[PDB]
RNA sequence: GGUGAAAUUCUUGGAUUUAUUGAAGACUAACUACUGCGAAAGCAUUUGCCAAGGACGUUUUCAUUAAUCAAGAACGAAAGUUAGGGGAUCGAAGAUGAUCAGAUACCGUCGUAGUCUUAACCAUAAACUAUGCCGACUAGGGAUCGGGUGGUGUUUUUUUAAUGACCCACUCGGCACCUUACGAGAAAUCAAAGUCUUUGGGUUCUGGGGGGAGUAUGGUCGCAAGGCUGAAACUUAAAGGAAUU
């Protein structure tokens, strides 16, 4: 499931919340994969696939809202995009 | 000794006496 | 009161090239007078026959088809799938007490545009050197066992389009591999298929429903 | 200190409009008073504006729906059968 | 050479019903039925009733050369009675001692999925 | 007062309840465990098949059965025929 | 004065340059900065104004054109819709359901957006005040308060008179009958509770 | 069209039926068993998601954290109530046609509320296994659900590696059966309803003749319908249980 993937990441792997901190990574180089929830608007996710895609970064498609992604990640707020820079003790990179 | 219509027919007289009553207070 | 026979014709239908048996019967049909047309009205039209009298042999008796007309040329008019059920005299045998019954449902598209809604049914065996009384299912084998043979019935139809798909039908090699296939969940006697309900259609698509009968 | 024990929203009325009245008020003013959330946020901003208005203050999204409840059981199902005939005629 | 038709048989209770017709079912022939051959409210699911149905309805059949004809049997149908009519028998019986070619019997009763709950209530008919 | 167990049921569900077929005396069931008589005769009876059999067009074939499973006698099949009143010998079977 | 909500939409003149605002129903489920699909050739979602010729049956439809070219006759009151039943090929007609409750065929070009208007289940709370329901009429036209034609004089109603108060003749009225005798029950085939 | 027999009703404007479909609601038939889960009521299509639960195995852990329950909270069949959606079949009321001396009952056809769902009430049943919960022992046998163990076990292929289907022997947890009664019971019967005059394992609740009466009144919850607690006056020598002719 992709709950405890993203709880073992977030016990161990490195892990920046929000958007600025999300386009900082990437831009940089180290995320490895992007987090986006189904209603994040439109364009927002686009221009973050069009980053991504230019930075050769993988894009996976989170059925959900940001509310639930803030409980996944364990968070108690909401968060709209998510990056993981290294998995740690995990293999999401691996798999899916 | 039906207890069901008899049963009914003591609700009946519930409603007379609540109606009696509900008539003074 | 007029006589309906002599305001009536007769029309011959020819079954598609997928049956190697082509007359299907005789329909009685009103003459198509200017005012009525009653030549137009026959495109809305199925007919029903036995496989068994579509193919010559005895094991086909317990399967038949309905056969939908497509186009009317000169008393000659030719027909194309539509779907086939079994027969539900028969179709009461097979299922018995003390046993499992097992049935899987698709919606699985081909290559000719076409959407067929196709069933199975399967069993569990009294096998050989059995003392028990049911050999009931556990239950868990029909949650493995009905991702497999949806699985692998929709492979087998995707990249096949109809003409194959009934001409392979008809031989009902479809139940062939789904035993050795499955040989290590079940003994699975009786997997013979199930309906076959088409939905949606194209347009009529002059010239290529010729074939079944050029 | 909850001073109204049943009245609740419809302490207004006072004594008169009789119950059945009040009680029906009371019901529909708890779900058009509540606080609803942007189908594109997720926060719990949206407020009702006129009749059929659902408007918000952070998302600044406006969805029309009903007079009360920004989605009954109709809308439920009407989005329904339209998505299963679409899915049909798409098919 | 020969014509073929359906005859779809309808053996239900107090009527008995037969109706020969073509195979692709629009268009249909000799719509005689039990109950045209007597005038008694409570015979017409009797066996003589339903061979004279079928007696007039084979001489009505080869009206410009129709040779034979398929039958479906079937009875009302639906949650009634689930069970072909007296009839039933009778009707098939005359018109193939007739003379009549028959084949391909087919049980064509409606069966539903323990649904439209049935006329009667909880406690039903009561006599 | 007899009848122990009434019916089959020990465990606990209550099943449902389906039509009676076909008695005049259709009442809810106690659940779907009562006298079944399942039949399987056939759709044409006995005798008479000879004229089937000449007036088949086409040789061998046919000769199915209705298979008509049966809820219909409970509790009523006395008047029907079906259910035989009994007597303390009624340990055989259940 | 209209319960349910109105829905503006823009539109791009595809003849010159020029973009038109429309004033359209405003359904249930959209919302600002969707984009409507108006045509025929377009897919079966909430918005859209797909011709009834072009659905399938069974489909909610809602401000549905009585007849090609008349831009809306049909369900235009908030919590009402239109059911499709069927449609013929010859003489392109469509099966609609009435939010009466009665039978209309109309032909295949009638143009309506798919969907339910907003504000549905608005006559579900009461009015209470007199004065809810004096600004609900104030923005519509003079008819309120009504009065009773049995607390009238002779001359102003038919109903009216008497040292009593009574009805005096039967209430229901013919077709028939000519203007200023039709009050009360206009041509009622039955009365009573329903 | 129907009933034992009839009748209401629908039928040249085509009744009923058939073939092509389409739409609406309800259910999950056959598979269905002295076969299975849930505390109870209750659960009988496919698939995905979420959490929870019993049994099994453990040479892993705590350490007696344990059993029953006044007052006290949660679930709780059907029916009923509030406001929506839906409203196809059936259908409390009702409208009709019978039979009947009489029939607003049984019988046929329509038919509102209701039968389905949503948010909130209702807290009731032959809600029965009429048998409370926890723990221990006691004549045997067979079948069955889930798990486990051993036997080159018989099968499945690519005989054979495996899996799974079953065979044999056994175990634990069960729902439960068949023959007998050491024992109990007034008997019907009971592997407990046994281990109660040879009277005592722990715990909660209920009843002291039948009516009055689950009634009066007083409290309490409920929108209402209703639920919980709950008498007295007066009357009778019989009410009631198991089997026999």
């Amino acid at each position: 499931s992709i709950n405890q993937k993203l709880a073992l990441v977030i016990k161990s792997g490195k892990y920046t919340l929000g958007y600025k901190s999300t386009v900082k990574s990437l831009r940089q180089g180290k995320s490895k994969l992007i987090i986006i929830a189904a209603n994040t608007p439109v364009l927002r996710k686009s221009e973050l696939e069009y980053y991504a895609m230019l930075s050769k970064t993988k894009v996976y498609y989170f059925q959900g809202g940001n509310n639930e992604l803030g409980t996944a990640v364990g968070k108690l707020f909401r968060v709209g995009v998510v990056s993981i820079l290294e998995a740690g003790d995990s293999d999401i990179l691996t798999t899916l | 000794m039906r207890a069901k219509w008899r049963k009914k027919r003591t609700r009946r007289l519930k409603r007379k006496r609540r109606k009696v009553r509900a008539r003074s207070k | 009161v007029v006589d309906p026979f002599t305001r009536k014709e007769w029309f011959d239908i020819k079954a598609p090239s997928t049956f190697e048996n082509r007359n299907v019967g005789k329909t009685l049909v009103n003459k198509s007078t200017g005012l009525k047309s009653a030549s137009d009205a026959l495109k809305g039209r199925v007919v029903e026959v036995c496989l068994a009298d579509l193919q010559g042999s005895e094991d086909h008796s317990f399967r038949k088809i309905k056969l939908r007309v497509d186009e009317v040329q000169g008393k000659n008019l030719l027909t194309n799938f539509h779907g086939m059920d079994f027969t539900t005299d028969k179709l009461r045998s097979m299922v018995r007490k003390w046993q499992t019954l097992i049935e899987a449902n698709v919606t699985v598209k081909t290559s000719d545009d076409y959407v067929l809604r196709i069933f199975a049914i399967a069993f569990t065996r009294k096998q050989a050197n059995q003392v028990k009384r049911h050999s009931y299912a556990q239950s868990s084998h029909i949650r493995a066992i009905r991702k497999v043979i949806s699985e692998i019935l929709t492979k087998e139809v995707q990249g096949s389009t109809l003409a194959q798909l009934t001409s392979k039908l008809i031989p009902e090699v479809i139940n062939k591999e789904i035993e050795n296939a499955t040989k290590d969940i079940f003994p699975l006697q009786n997997i013979h298929v199930r309906k076959v309900k088409l939905l949606k259609q194209p347009k009529f698509d002059v010239g290529a429903l010729m074939a079944l009968h050029g | 200190a909850k001073r109204t024990k049943k009245v609740g929203i419809t302490g207004k009325y006072g004594v008169r409009y009789g119950s059945s009245l009040r009680r029906q008020v009371k019901k529909l003013e708890i779900q058009q008073h509540a606080r609803y959330d942007c189908s594109f946020c997720g926060k719990k901003t949206v407020k009702r504006g006129a009749a059929g208005i659902w408007t918000c203050s952070c998302c600044k999204k406006t969805v029309a729906g009903g007079a009360y409840t920004v989605s009954t059981a109709a809308a439920a199902t009407v989005r329904s059968t339209i998505r299963r005939l679409r899915e049909m005629v798409e098919a | 050479s020969q014509v073929f038709g359906v005859a779809r048989i309808y053996a239900s209770f107090n009527d008995t019903f037969v109706h020969v017709t073509d195979l692709s079912g629009k268009e249909t022939i000799a719509r005689v039925t039990g109950g045209m051959k007597v005038k008694a409210d409570r015979d017409e699911s009797s066996p003589y009733a339903a061979m004279l149905a079928a007696q007039d309805v084979a001489a009505k059949c080869k009206e410009v050369g129709i040779t034979a004809v398929h039958v479906k049997i079937r009875a009302t149908g639906g949650t009634r009675t689930k069970t072909p009519g007296p009839g039933g028998q009778a009707a098939l019986r005359a018109l193939a001692r007739s003379g009549l070619r028959i084949g391909r019997i087919e049980d064509v009763t409606p069966v539903p999925s323990d649904s439209t709950r049935k006329k009667g209530g909880r406690r039903g008919r009561r006599l | 007062p007899k009848k122990r167990a009434s019916n089959g049921r020990n465990k606990k569900g209550r099943g449902h309840v389906k039509p009676v077929r076909c008695v005049n005396c259709s009442k809810s069931i106690p659940k779907d465990k009562a006298i079944k008589r399942m039949a399987i005769r056939n759709i044409v009876e006995a005798a008479a098949v000879r004229d089937l059999s000449e007036a088949s067009v086409y040789p061998e074939y046919a000769l199915p059965k209705t298979y008509n499973k049966l809820h219909y006698c409970v509790s009523c099949a006395i008047h029907a025929r079906i259910v035989r009143v009994r007597s303390r010998e009624d340990r055989k079977n259940r | 004065g209209r319960g349910a909500p109105l829905a503006k939409v823009v539109f791009r003149d595809p003849y010159k340059y020029r973009l038109r605002e429309e004033i359209f129903i405003a359904n249930e489920g959209v919302h600002t900065g969707q984009f409507i699909y108006a045509g025929k050739k377009a897919s079966l979602n909430v918005g859209n104004v797909l011709p009834l010729g072009s659905v399938p049956e069974g489909t909610i439809v809602s401000n549905v054109e009585e007849k090609p070219g008349d831009r809306g006759a049909l369900a235009r009151a908030s919590g009402n819709y239109v059911i499709i039943i069927g449609h013929n090929p010859d003489e392109n007609k469509t099966r609609v359901r009435l939010p009466s409750g009665a039978k209309k065929v109309i032909s295949s070009d009638a143009r309506g957006v798919i969907g339910v208007i907003a504000g549905g289940g608005r006559v579900d709370k009461p009015l209470l005040k007199a004065g809810r329901a004096f600004h609900k009429y104030r923005l519509k036209r003079n008819s309120w308060p009504k009065t009773r034609g049995v607390a009238m004089n002779p001359v102003d109603h038919p109903h009216g008179g008497g040292n009593h108060q009574h009805i005096g003749k039967a209430s229901t009225i013919s077709r028939g009958a000519v203007s200023g005798q039709k009050a009360g029950l206009i041509a009622a085939r039955r009365t009573g509770l329903l």
